[PDB]
């Protein structure tokens, strides 16, 4: 089952997914006093 | 440079000939109007660098030119006599279909004409057929003789030259399967030819364009039947008896099926008619090119070698793709050989692996029957032509002697002192050339007391119309014997 | 390559399987109608991965 | 033997392992299918396989 690829030709094989940074919704800090109702993210979650 | 002193001159130069021209061919092709040469005008050529400018890129007779260059390597005077196309003549177009979005890796080769112009592309796991074409229209060689101009999927091939010239394309793919080197799904390109013929041009006109250059070998790059029966009867023009004589051969070309090949052969000793099967690979004009070549720069300097069998009759330039069905089966091959034609093979048949040098068989002419009408076979081999050439040339020169000397018919008595001589004399210094000449030139003569004849004109004219110094002389040669077929019958015992 | 240092420069044949092509041995026999082959149409095998497909 | 007679190639287990226990087949007399030559007259010229190569 295993195929010879080629010279050029990962793309097709796999999909190459491709990496992500989104940090939007601040990330949570101990440095900051927050308020009742500040949202912040921890672990991925909103909070 | 402690040169100074003008002892010495050196001149050191790359470019320079030592051994004369020697050995002039010449190539007869069309040529497009891209090319700076005259047509209808012999020229000399002496590279295969401005030919391009000079018969414009893609003609037939650039590619002869080319081939001629790549054989012949040098010995030779190339000369090219371009005519141009004619009137009315539709430009062969030829369509390509490809497909199969795509699938997987590997190679996709392509071979037209010739293995020169062979393309390989790298379609990969995904593609289109609209990109598979315009790879392919970019890997195109310009040098190769149509122009392409893709569709999405419909490459449009026009020929460069308007004529039947062109209605002998074939493309192989000789990658499906192929034992190596996997294809990514495509499709089956398919081949259709959608264009046609209209007549090629009829210059006849060699008795102008050449009068009395002597030339040793004439190749023909067209298939019209009456083109090369003009040169057939310019050719035995030159091998007259009223005119001094520019000996030469010709060399041409016939493709179809087997009865339309036997058609086109008649009595022409003059010619090398090539017989080529209707599924030939390579291109004709190439092959016939390279053949009229190497036949013009490995013989002239020794006109008794046939270009024949592995080791000399190899036209190392053309390669044609494996194949294992040999186009003439051996039945058509034999029959062909019996009826004066020059017939090719492969040199490998290596199966599929790679491409393959074609080989000629049987450096013959198309001469089966004499001038009466009896079969003889005097004039069946191009080595015999060669050789009738040269010794009478060599004859020629051996009779300048006489010429200007003074001979005495009546009374036979040479007085003393006085440098004559008679017909006895003559004979006998003749008989004793002829003989002294018995392994280079003629065989083991039979009964020489009749094959070599003196007559003073006295007597082979009638009574009182004989004219003093007029002499005729009757020989009988025999070019010497070859080896030839063995036949081997070996029977192992109990 | 431009870049080596000596004059000599082999040529590495593209592929292997030399030594044979001179025994050449044609099996004949049937095949299932899951097989991508052309039949009545001698074809060679390269290696024992795809003949199954 | 009347097997080897009339040129059919026989094979046969290799070693004597007893009923059951897994064999190896070999052959005898690598021989072609060639015993009477042309006009009816008996030969051993092209019975041993090894003969036709040789011939070739």
């Amino acid at each position: 089952k295993l195929r010879p690829l080629q010279v050029g030709g990962v793309p097709g094989c796999a999909n190459i997914p491709g990496g992500e940074d989104c940090q939007c919704w601040p990330e949570w800090t101990a440095d900051n006093g927050y308020f009742f109702g500040d949202v912040v993210q921890q672990g991925g979650v909103l909070y | 440079d402690a040169l100074s002193d003008g002892f010495v001159r050196l001149c050191i130069d790359p470019s320079l000939n030592f051994f004369g021209e020697g050995c002039k061919i010449l190539v007869e092709g069309q040529m497009t109007d891209d090319g700076s040469a005259t047509p209808d005008a012999v020229t000399c050529v002496t590279s295969e660098l401005d030919i391009i400018e000079r018969f414009g890129q893609g003609s037939v007779l650039t590619e002869s030119l080319r081939k001629v260059f790549c054989t012949c390597k040098s010995g030779v005077s190339v000369y090219a006599l371009p005519r141009e196309d004619a009137a009315a003549g539709v430009k062969a177009v030829y369509t390509l279909t490809i497909a199969g979005p795509a699938t997987t890796d590997g190679r996709v080769q392509l071979y037209m004409g010739e293995a020169e112009y062979a393309v390989d592309i790298g379609v990969d796991a995904g593609d289109t057929a609209t990109d598979i074409a315009a790879a392919i229209v970019a890997a195109i060689s310009p040098d190769f003789p149509y122009a392409a101009t893709a569709a999405a999927g419909v490459i449009t091939l026009t020929a460069r030259n308007a004529g039947t010239i062109g209605n002998h394309l074939s493309v192989i793919y000789t990658n499906l399967g192929s034992c190596t080197s996997v294809t990514p799904e495509g499709v089956t390109v398919t081949f259709a030819q959608t264009t046609a013929g209209s007549v090629n041009p009829t210059p006849n006109d060699y008795a102008t364009v050449v009068n009395e250059c002597c030339f040793a070998v004439y190749v023909l790059s067209s298939d019209d039947t009456d083109w090369q029966e003009n040169l057939r009867d310019w050719i035995r023009s030159a091998w007259d008896c009223s005119k001094p004589q520019c000996f030469g051969h010709g060399y041409v070309f016939n493709k179809g099926t087997l009865g339309q090949v036997l058609a086109d052969g008649d009595n022409s000793a003059e010619l090398s008619r090539l017989a080529l099967p209707t599924t030939y690979p390579v291109l004709p004009y190439l092959t016939n090119a390279a053949y009229g070549a190497l036949s013009a720069c490995s013989t002239c300097n020794n006109p008794e070698l046939n270009i024949q069998g592995q080791t000399f009759g190899l036209l190392s330039c053309i390669n044609m793709p494996e194949s294992c069905t040999p186009g003439w089966t051996f039945g058509e091959v034999t029959q062909l050989q019996a009826n004066g034609f020059v017939v090719s093979g492969p040199s490998t048949t290596s199966g599929q692996g790679n491409y393959t040098s074609p080989y000629i068989y049987n450096d013959v002419t198309n001469y089966l029957r004499d001038e009466k009408n009896r079969p003889n076979a005097t004039f069946r081999d191009a080595s015999s032509r060669r050789l009738a050439a040269a010794t009478g040339v060599a004859l020629a020169e051996f009779l300048q002697q006489f010429n200007g000397l003074a001979v005495f018919t009546k009374n036979t008595n040479i007085r003393t002192g006085i440098i004559g001589t008679n017909p006895r004399l003559m004979l006998g210094k003749i008989r004793k050339w002829a003989q002294d000449n018995v392994g280079t030139l003629f065989s083991e003569f039979d009964n020489i007391n009749e094959d070599i004849q003196l007559l003073t004109d006295f007597e082979v004219q009638p009574k009182c119309v004989g004219q003093p110094g007029i002499f005729h002389l009757n020989m009988r040669y025999r070019p010497p014997v070859r080896g030839a077929r063995i036949n081997v019958n070996m029977a192992p015992a109990l």
